[PDB]
RNA sequence: AUACAGUGAAACUGCGAAGGCUCAUUAAAUCAGUUAUCGUUUAUUUGAUAGUUCCAUGGUAUAACUGUGGUAA
RNA sequence: GAUGGUAGGAUAGUGGCCUACCAUGGUUUCAACGGGUAACGGGGAAUAAGGGUUCGAUUCCGGAGAGGGAGCCUGAGAAACGG
């Protein structure tokens, strides 16, 4: 589990919680997954909301590309027409996420260009 | 040429017009800080000795100390391109500075025969050679703030340690 | 060129008094030229409101503080000497300040919601407030949103009021902002839609979030007194 | 290797210098009989 | 420098006719100043109010920290074999964070016969470095914004994490 | 009269030093030649004046006009620079230490362009106007300033090329590599005609050449090493050379002759902290001119016996010779104060 | 009021001006609200907040000012 | 640099913001990306008026510019209407 440079570690093996209701699988307290991102053990911090929904395309690793189709209330055409949305994300060690598989994420400070959630859940 | 000439010990100056410049040729291609005879300027002023110290040329430009070049050139000072004349003399001087510091053989009754005094004694303690009661109440005013300020902090440490054996 | 909370005339003038800075935001506080000058009428116009500051006759949270345009938010209790003035300024049920007159036992203190408890330097526990009256030591079941209960002579905390299920709340802030009843619900989300949901003549229900509400007291038994119709 | 070696043609520098006609003062005769070896 | 915006690039959905603006002031972008081995030459420079920043150029006195005991004492710099952030910067033998440079160990080794008495339980191939003198270190600081350089030294599963690679 | 060094019974100068009553006697000839700590590379241009200094933080370039004394502007560019050269008057091409290209005019910053891997070197043809530019690899690249494309990539060896150079009189361009070899390539042709290897007696470690020079005669080539040794070189009987032992030897990075004023087969070497000058036919030193500070190179201006270096100190050293040649037009009294 | 003592041209100082016209046409990227920054800067406002001591007071160097001058300026 | 990963640079810091290396991604018929004006008009941008029903209060058209591009400096704040 390490194919790059510059003593790939955690930052201060190293384990933490952002608490509020997203759980810490038990490797990712105890494992040999160094966590650089991945909220539990991290270097971010979590905050802002937290929104769900399926997923399109899981083809590169660490971005997961989640679906969010959501009701509302269209007065226009006086019909709703059906949403989507796409968020990229960074990998956890809890689920190796495939099609369908609604999942949430927890925003927190932009790891690229477009990321700002994580994903904390698999249900 | 003029020749302003300064006695500074005394405190004298004074300019005098000078033709005839195979007498100023003495002075011709030497910059400044370097001294001079007034053998070869004058011959009624001999034993005579002066460091040139710069002088504003026709069209009033100056010149600065060690630069090169004794045409005009256009430089940065005090930053913005200002114009000055480079500090080696030639032929073309309005007036040029001079300190002279060993009298020679005539006495001059512009410089060595007058003098000027000086401006006034001077103002600071010692310069003059050459308050407690503030420091009583900076001291009495540190200790009170020490007494007060260090007490007070563990003095509500204390009521944190009886919210500590309280909870 | 107002806003909303001032009960301000709009036929007054052309140019607002923006607040200056000080303890609460400009959002949601008024200050003393509207307070005095064009509210209750203790003046006429900026320059006799500024001779009375001169003078120094306010004495906002126990402290005399000298300017036009000092931000009282909300329950800043203002005191004036002359006439034993003390008032305690709220928030109405639509959207203004109501500035309620009380009394001196009432006026030695206020209250203040915590908004975050620090382990900050050299293991000082540490709370701050909407005035960010930053005080020393309190206990260490000091959540967010509770409300403490400032001396007013000396800056301590003298009493504490714990956020929980069935505490009498105050809403200010969002579509609900100024009312009181706090009880026909209660639900925590995880990040928004979050509150105390609060009752009304027919024991209606309302949304807010958690930092735009905060507790005053008991379900009968607040001890700030309020005003009435 | 996308900005990596673009075989374009650049618009300040088609002219930014002139060439010379006889160039080098040697001949190019003079280049075959001085490093023939 | 340049830049920080994203006003110039394309975004996550392929967008054209930027054109945009005149560039602020907070897209404030300076030199990349490649700290280098020379005499301590520290530049002052400001932003941000009174936020004076320490850009070195010419840092020697690097601040390397024992490992197993943590004792950060103070050495020379010799150069960088190995950093493919860019494999021209160790060409060059510039100075940034994250490098792999070598020291002369021989306040280690003072230390060493002075808390231990002995010369020479530590791994090895790091004691073939306290026989011969120059050992790795990577450095911690970054000497373009605090101006320092600190380090920690290579003791053992990171000396071998380093020395199978280059 | 400024104050000499010590030699073999010869006498040199310095201007602007670390050291250089002081204050009402300053000898100082160029205003604000001081830069933020360091020195990039310095040269002078083919006229009398407009001599062109790299910048070291914030870079900038620093023309100073001969004829004025002073600085004329300072552009900050973009990235620090390694190497540059100057096509008259005012254009100029500039690569920086990131794969860039700059391109300065009167008004400065023309284009930027890049090349695909780092630079190391570059240098101009005045024959049909094509830049020839060293980098790492397999790739010695061309940017000809006739209608702005880019030419079939010279085929190196494995490793690179340090420094290049054309020949003058005939044009034969150098390149030296990292493994001995010269890689000497045609400038008519497109074509290799020769990969001479560098040989000596001591064989420390396998140094790579870092200097490439030639003259206008055309016939000898001046060659370098990593390890403070110079070479001569001639077609005739071209496998050995005579060498130059330096007494530090580091690297050598500026060798330059002195083929157009007097006092004749005299050459420049310069490694890292001293640079020293011998007589070809004997190699025995005429010369030396050791600072107070490292160099990061030199260069001497044309005519006269001048030298200006640049180097790790604030200021930049200028080196007058009174034995090799006098001083310029612009500096015609420095023979007048020492 | 024989070391200062009121008027006060011209000089240092504290601050003043603390936000004004024309020209080529950007489709939630210009804008408005909102979430967050334990992801960050902050003059001013407000509340808080300092413990290392061997055998009666420290130095010249510049003004303003005088004096000699240059230049059409 | 298109999409992401690792590290460094620069940052007030987050950030392919820039560079080395690596992977070939990402958006889209659930409307990508692109086409224009009564975009001197519109979007609450806001005051509303006790009968004017799209006239009728205003913030902003877009960004620039201090002769022309370029480089630098100052400050809590600037790529300054005043260098």
């Amino acid at each position: 589990q390490s194919e790059r440079a510059f003593q790939k570690q955690p930052h201060i093996r190293w384990y933490k919680n952002a608490g509020l209701g997203f759980k810490t699988p038990k490797t990712a307290i105890e494992g040999s997954y160094i966590d650089k991102k991945c909220p539990f053990t991290g270097l971010v911090s979590i905050r802002g909301k937290i929104l769900t929904g399926t997923v399109v395309s899981t083809k590169m690793h660490r971005t997961i590309v989640i679906r969010r189709a959501y009701l509302h209330y269209i007065p226009k055409y006086n019909r709703y027409e059906k949403r989507h949305k796409n968020v990229p994300v960074h990998v956890s060690p809890a689920f190796r996420v495939q099609v369908g598989d609604i999942v949430t994420v927890g925003q927190c400070r932009p790891i690229s260009k477009t990321v700002r959630f994580n994903v904390v859940k698999v249900s | 040429m003029k020749l302003n000439i300064s006695y500074p010990v005394n405190g004298s100056q004074k300019t005098f017009e000078i033709d005839d410049e195979h007498r100023i040729r003495v002075f011709f291609d030497k910059r400044i800080g370097q001294e001079v005879d007034g053998e070869a300027v004058g011959d009624e002023f001999k034993g005579y000795v002066f460091k040139i110290s710069g002088g504003n040329d026709k069209q009033g430009f100056p010149m600065k100390q060690g630069v090169l070049l004794p045409t005009r050139i256009k430089l940065l000072l005090t930053r913005k391109r200002k114009s000055v004349r480079g500090a080696i003399v030639g032929p073309d001087l309005a007036v040029l500075a001079l300190v002279i510091v060993k009298k020679g053989e005539q006495e001059l009754e512009g410089l060595t025969d007058t003098t000027v005094p000086k401006r006034l004694g001077p103002k600071r303690a010692n310069n003059i050679r050459k308050r407690l009661q503030r420091k009583r109440h900076q001291r009495a005013l540190k200790v009170r703030n020490a007494q007060a300020q260090r007490e007070a902090a563990a003095e509500y440490a204390q009521l944190l340690a009886k919210r500590l054996s309280e909870r | 060129a107002a806003p909303h909370h001032w009960l301000l005339d709009k036929l007054s003038g052309c140019y607002a008094p923006r607040p200056s800075a000080g303890p609460h935001k400009l959002r949601e506080s008024l200050p003393l030229i509207v307070f005095l000058r064009n509210r209750l009428k203790y003046a006429l116009n900026g320059r006799e409101v500024k001779a009375i500051l001169m003078q120094r006759h306010v004495k906002v949270d126990g402290k005399v503080r000298t300017d036009t345009t000092y931000p009282a938010g909300f329950m800043d209790v203002i005191t004036l000497d002359a006439t034993n003035e003390n008032f305690r300024l709220v928030y109405d049920v639509k959207g203004r300040f109501a500035v309620h007159r009380i009394t001196d036992e009432e006026a030695s203190y206020k209250l203040g919601k915590v908004k975050k408890v620090q382990l900050g330097k050299k293991g000082v526990p540490y709370v701050v407030t909407h005035d960010g009256r930053t005080i020393r030591y309190p206990d260490p079941n000091i959540k967010v949103n509770d409300t403490v209960k400032i001396d007013l002579a000396s800056g301590k905390i003298t009493d504490f009021i714990k956020f929980d299920a069935g505490k009498l709340v105050y809403v200010t802030g969002g579509r609900n902002l100024g009312r009181i009843g706090t009880i026909v619900h209660k639900e925590r989300h995880d990040g928004g839609f979050d509150l105390v949901h609060i009752k009304d003549s027919l024991d209606n229900t309302f949304v807010t979030r958690l930092n735009n509400v905060f507790v005053i007291g008991e379900q009968g038994k607040p001890y700030i007194s309020l005003p009435k119709g | 290797k996308g900005r990596k070696l673009n075989y374009s043609v650049q618009d300040p520098i088609a002219n930014y210098e002139a060439p010379i006609t006889s160039g080098y003062k040697w001949s190019d005769d003079q280049i075959d009989e001085f490093f023939a070896g | 420098g340049i830049s920080r915006d994203s006003r110039h690039k394309r975004s996550a959905t392929g967008a054209k006719r930027a054109q945009f603006r005149k560039k602020r002031k907070f897209e404030l972008g300076r030199q990349p100043a490649n700290t280098k081995i020379g005499a301590k030459r520290i530049h002052s420079v400001r932003t941000r109010g009174g936020n004076k920043k320490y850009r070195a150029l010419r840092i020697e006195t690097g601040n390397f920290s024992w490992a197993s005991e943590g004792i950060s004492k103070k050495t020379r710099i010799a150069g960088v074999v190995y950093h493919p952030s860019n494999n021209e910067l160790v060409r060059t033998n510039t100075l940034t964070k994250a490098a792999i440079v070598q020291i002369d160990a021989t306040p280690f080794r003072q230390w060493f016969e002075a808390h231990y008495g002995q010369t020479l339980k530590i791994e090895s191939s790091v004691e073939s470095q306290f026989s011969a003198g120059r050992l790795y270190a990577c450095i911690s600081s970054r000497p373009g914004q605090s101006g320092r350089c600190d380090g920690y030294i290579l003791e053992g599963e990171e000396l071998a994490f380093y020395l199978r690679r280059l | 009269v400024l104050k000499s060094t010590s030699a073999n019974d010869v006498s040199v100068y310095q201007v602007s030093g670390t050291n250089v009553l002081e204050y009402q006697n300053r000898v100082e000839l160029i205003q604000d030649f001081e830069f933020s700590e360091a020195s990039n590379k310095i040269k002078v241009s083919r006229d009398g004046q407009y001599c062109m200094a790299t910048g070291t933080y914030k870079p900038q370039i620093h023309v100073y006009d001969f004829a004025n004394l002073s600085l004329k502007f300072d552009r900050h560019t973009d990235a620090e620079n390694v190497d540059f050269t100057i096509l008259s008057w005012t254009k100029s091409v500039h690569l920086q230490n990131d794969r860039s290209i700059q391109f300065q005019n009167k008004g400065g910053l023309h284009y930027t362009t890049r090349i695909p891997k780092f630079g190391r070197s570059l240098v101009y043809n005045k024959v049909n106007c094509d830049l020839y530019v060293g980098a790492s690899g397999n790739e010695l690249y061309r940017l000809n300033l006739e209608k702005g494309r880019f030419l079939n990539p010279f085929k190196l060896d494995t490793e690179g090329v340090n420094h290049v150079s054309i020949n003058e009189v005939n044009g034969l361009l150098a390149a030296g590599t990292e493994t001995n070899v010269v890689e000497f390539w045609d400038p008519r042709s497109r074509s290799r005609v020769s990969k001479l290897y560098l040989e000596n007696n001591i064989d420390n470690r396998p140094f790579q050449v870092t200097t490439t020079s030639f003259r206008n005669d055309g016939l000898t080539f001046a060659c370098g090493t990593s390890n403070g040794y110079s070479y001569i070189y001639d077609l005739r009987t071209s496998e050995p050379s005579i060498i130059k032992d330096q007494g530090y030897g580091f690297d050598i990075k500026k060798i330059i002759w002195l083929d157009n004023v007097g006092t004749e087969n005299k050459i420049v070497t310069c490694d890292k902290r001293i640079a020293k000058i011998w007589d070809r036919l004997d190699g025995k030193a005429y010369a030396s001119m050791e600072p107070s500070v490292d160099i990061n190179d030199i260069e001497h201006v044309p005519g006269t016996g001048m030298f200006f270096t640049a180097n790790e100190s604030i200021p930049m050293h200028t080196y007058y010779i009174p034995s090799l040649g006098p001083s310029p037009r612009w500096c015609s009294f420095l023979d007048s104060i020492t």
